[PDB]
């Protein structure tokens, strides 16, 4: 009976639908997580060293009061 | 229709978590960028602190 | 078109199995990357608590200084459904690894601007009593 | 705690001293004191949401800061001013940011210069509606990102450049940008995924090219039958290329109608697709 | 002569796009000369020139088929240099061609006299260059076809490219 | 504001003082001046798109800085120089980085040392095409990552090492690397899924062994049957192991053609599978 | 009236394309006047002008059918000159037209009532210039045709060019 085989169909496509769109979000995600990764590399970097320069600044201030 | 409707929403429910993932992951991107403008702006003054702390070294040491 | 709909929609579920498989692997990178990001921040805080101290001392030192078709079909979909187990292993952990860090990042930005100010003041009070 | 009062005090102290008030030494602490004043005013202005009064206030404090000897925190103030005017009712948001970048740039701070540069081009488009200059900024900024080996941001910006370039008839310059952003994308197996859409966009963009500029760029693509991600990129393209080489505005309009079942058509694609639809109809009754 | 940079373009009219001739300007070359298009150290082709008052100096125009064969691009840079055939052993005497309706949309079961074809082919494609596997369009009675050179022989040695003359037999 | 002028003044000042110029004290306070000079010039050079000049300028400011005793700000500058030469036209983009690591390493900053160490082996391969030194770096770098319990980056590098090692015919050393990176990946349930491909590679890699080194590696693999993931690993391998132990290069070349469906074969696989497709035929005509 | 240089352009809208009229600017000519395009000593063509707020001053736009007839190209320099018809020997009274279907895509041949065709023909092509051997498009019931003037008779003398009026019969 087509009324039964046709019903199955409409349900599978509408299933395929919601699918591909969701998967789209997975892709964009990996694309977003990446951009953020390279941006944090510069953050930590500038911060890490920022602590190195200050570490030398404080070491001098301490020896500037003795 | 059995396995159909079964696997049907099985993903419609996975379509939600990503809606949360894409957002929670994008909200961070902007917050980190905010720290990139302050953290650097900080050391920017550190360049002054080092020199300033040195000028104090040649006055009391 | 029975067989033309039970196969095309199935042909997609097959092109769908890998999809979530491809997104799962792509998601794994988010796992290893958000794990690396969490580590590289543990040191940031370390350097943030490092500056917090030194400044407090410096400031004080300056004061002291101033003064079988469906059987397989299902298996292909089951794999897509099982992947949720991996999709769960991601959104969760990192999803929470997001809060902990963000709440920490703000505490990092503040102190970051805090030390900055105390440096401008220290410099001003220092200039007036320079060589 | 009154802004008007502060603004007045600030003005009263922001002036190079001489004669009896000077004594011997000037006083950068004065100009800076005034800065703190204006800042304090701009703050309460932003509090009551008068923005137009906050922004112009920051400007003052910012300008004065320069008269001190602190370009850094000053530029950051210019940013506060830009953020104010942006979320305000007047303009000036463009001037403040230009005044901010001149500082980050001359200071040796390109990372940040570009961070505000993209914001700028984003304003000159979503607000002033001046894409011709916006693209110019999206580009120079992508160049700065490309200098900091920050492939990511560089590509984001390039994508903006080409994206709006196609909308400004610049179809060729668009494919070129897509080619570059595509070549410097395969190197990293992290972009392999999205690397499709680039080829689809590029192949779609046509500088009125009367040939197979795309049919040559469609085969250049490395598609794979089993690769299902690919079925969402060139597979359609080929079918569109035949529908154009035969002036059949029916096979193309049908293939796009079918493709809108497996892969939804975003606003962009839609616009360009109809542009090609016209190149076809137009070549029929033209 | 030694080679000059040019710019690929589109065939002026439709009548020339049926002669399989690289339409050029009268301020550069003339009608009858031969050239060798270069696009890569591993991509060499040979075409025939046919001037037209609608060609801009410093650019060679090619038809759709030619672009589908040589894989050329309207806008890219290509090197063109004069080429002289050795009529001593390059002239075509017997060249087989695989004909088939270019557009499978206007296919019919009507009869087509070959004698009438071999007559117009040499009457429009005389003193020109043809290569083995070359793709072109033949305009016979306003009907478009797809010629596909299979084998070429000189007046018996096999050669890739040859020069069709008046006494050239075509099958 | 002229770089050409600054480069001159910097030189005129970079020199161990003496006589009157030295007065009572001096040295670092003078060399540092020339340092910020060259940096100031390198900036405008990078502004005028002269990169090359910018890089050589940073090289100057850098070397001088070392002549002041501040390896830290120095190495960072060397990196800036590398960033210049990289997105420039000359070379030395490899020299600056080495000069940076020699500093980050002896200084103790292995974390960041490996951070640039991988960038190095990445350029020595995508550019200089020096796989020999490339592997050496990818490796030592992974050793550093392994020291900072950064299992993650460590394996990323190991993967590079083995990956390119199988290309240099180092099949055996490759499978060994895959074994190590495999034993240090099961401890982390965050990698179990990917752990398959490791065994697939290690089993595909053959150091001209005619035995069943692979039939033993495929057995060492832990798989059940209803594994959604495991379908992309050994299942094929066995079929490949049988197509070899029967000198039937027709079932192997067919299995690679079929498997190429459920899982698209990337470059690597293709090359090795061809090196396996040859051994069989060579075992036949022999 | 002495003749001025113009530049061939592309028809603005489609409505002016089915009117078979040379679209011009309101800053040059006026709707209703006739002109004679000159491309060479032995090639004079007459068209009907129809201004439009899109035409650029110093250029005349022609449709595809007109360009393929008068042999005009997009970007050529021509000379236009006003032309006044003599309603005493150029008045069309019986103009025969070879009617065929321009496009061979749509295939529907219901009993096209000729009477209704001649009624809509003059209702859209009235007070216009038509020459023998001229090509154009006819819109009848959302259908495109391929007319071809074979012979024109005045109100019997044969004319090369005439002016269709209200009482102009068409066959």
């Amino acid at each position: 009976a087509l009324s039964e085989i046709e019903t199955r169909h409409s349900e599978i496509i509408k299933l395929e639908n919601s699918i591909r769109e969701l998967h789209d979000m997975f892709m964009d995600m990996a694309m977003l997580v990446e951009s953020q990764g390279e941006m944090i590399d510069r953050i930590e970097y500038n911060v890490e060293h920022a602590v190195d320069y200050v570490e030398r600044a404080v070491s001098d201030t301490k020896k500037a009061v003795k | 229709n059995r396995r159909l409707q079964q696997t049907q929403a099985q993903v419609d429910e996975v379509v939600d978590i990503m809606r949360v993932n894409v957002d929670k992951v994008l909200e961070r991107d902007q917050k980190l960028s905010e720290l990139d403008d302050r953290a650097d702006a900080l050391q920017a003054g550190a360049s002054q602190f080092e020199t300033s702390a040195a000028k104090l070294k040649r006055k009391y040491w | 078109r029975a067989d033309q709909l039970a196969d095309e929609s199935l042909e997609s579920t097959r092109r769908m199995l890998q999809l979530v498989e491809e997104s799962k692997d792509a998601g794994i990178r988010t796992l290893v990357m958000l794990d690396e990001q969490g580590e590289q921040l543990d040191r940031v805080e370390e350097g943030m608590n490092h500056i917090n101290q030194d400044m407090k001392e410096a400031e004080k030192n300056l004061k002291d200084l101033g003064k079988a078709r469906e059987n397989e079909m299902d298996e292909n979909l089951e794999q897509v459904s099982g992947i949720i187990g991996n999709l769960r292993h991601m959104a969760l952990d990192m999803g929470n690894e997001i809060d902990t860090q963000n709440r920490q990042i703000d505490r990092i930005m503040e102190k970051a601007d805090s030390n900055k100010t105390r440096i401008d003041e220290a410099n001003q009070r220092a200039t007036k009593m320079l060589g | 705690a009154e802004a008007m009062a502060l603004l007045a005090e600030a003005e009263r102290k922001v002036k190079n001293s001489q004669s009896f008030f000077s004594g011997l030494f000037g006083g950068s602490s004065k100009i800076e004191e005034a800065c703190e004043i204006y800042a304090r005013a701009a703050n309460m202005f932003k509090m009551a949401k008068n923005w137009s009064a906050a922004g112009n206030a920051f400007c003052q404090a910012a300008q004065l800061h320069l008269q001190l000897q602190s370009k850094h925190d000053a530029a950051t103030c210019f940013v506060d001013a830009g953020n104010a005017f942006k979320k305000a009712d007047p303009q000036e948001a463009i001037n403040c940011l230009m005044r901010a970048i001149e500082i980050y740039t001359d200071m040796g701070r390109f990372t940040i210069a570009a961070k505000h540069h993209i914001s700028i081009a984003e304003i000159y488009e979503t607000e002033l509606v001046d894409v011709e200059k916006a693209i110019a900024h999206y580009e120079q900024s992508a160049d700065y990102y490309k200098g900091e080996e920050s492939n990511s941001s560089a590509n984001k910006c390039l994508l903006k450049v080409a994206g709006y370039a196609a909308q400004l008839e610049q179809y060729q310059k668009a494919i070129d940008i897509y080619e570059q952003v595509g070549t410097s994308a395969m190197d990293s197996p992290l972009l392999k995924y999205s690397a499709k859409d680039y080829f689809f966009k590029a192949a779609l963009c046509h500088f009125c090219i009367d040939m197979l500029n795309a049919k040559l760029a469609v085969q250049k693509y490395e598609e794979l039958f089993p690769a299902f991600s690919d079925s969402r990129e060139c597979k359609l393209m080929k079918k569109l290329l035949e529908a154009h080489e035969e002036q059949n505005v029916d096979s193309y309009t049908e293939s796009v109608k079918e493709y809108d079942s497996i892969s939804r058509l975003d606003q962009w694609l839609t616009t360009m697709l109809l542009r090609i639809k016209k190149t076809i109809q137009g070549d029929e009754e033209d | 002569m030694a080679g000059r940079s040019m710019q690929a373009a589109r065939c002026p009219t439709d009548e020339l796009s049926l002669s399989n001739c690289a339409v050029v300007s009268e301020k550069d070359y003339q009608s009858g000369q031969h050239v060798i298009v270069r696009t890569s150290p591993n991509h060499k082709y040979i075409f025939t020139l046919r001037t037209h008052p609608s060609v801009v100096p410093g650019s060679v125009a090619f038809s759709l088929p030619q672009r589908k064969w040589a894989g050329l691009s309207i806008g890219q840079e290509i090197e063109v240099a004069l080429y002289s055939f050795d009529k001593a052993k390059q002239c075509i005497g017997t060249m087989t061609i695989e004909i088939d309706f270019l557009q499978k949309k206007n296919i019919d079961s009507n009869p087509y006299d070959t004698d009438k074809m071999a007559a117009e082919f040499i009457q429009q494609f005389n003193n020109q260059a043809f290569s083995v596997g070359q793709q072109l369009v033949f305009s016979f009675n306003d009907k478009l076809f797809g010629l596909l050179v299979k084998d070429i022989e000189a007046m018996r040695q096999k050669i890739e490219v040859g020069l069709v003359v008046g006494n050239s037999q075509v099958a």
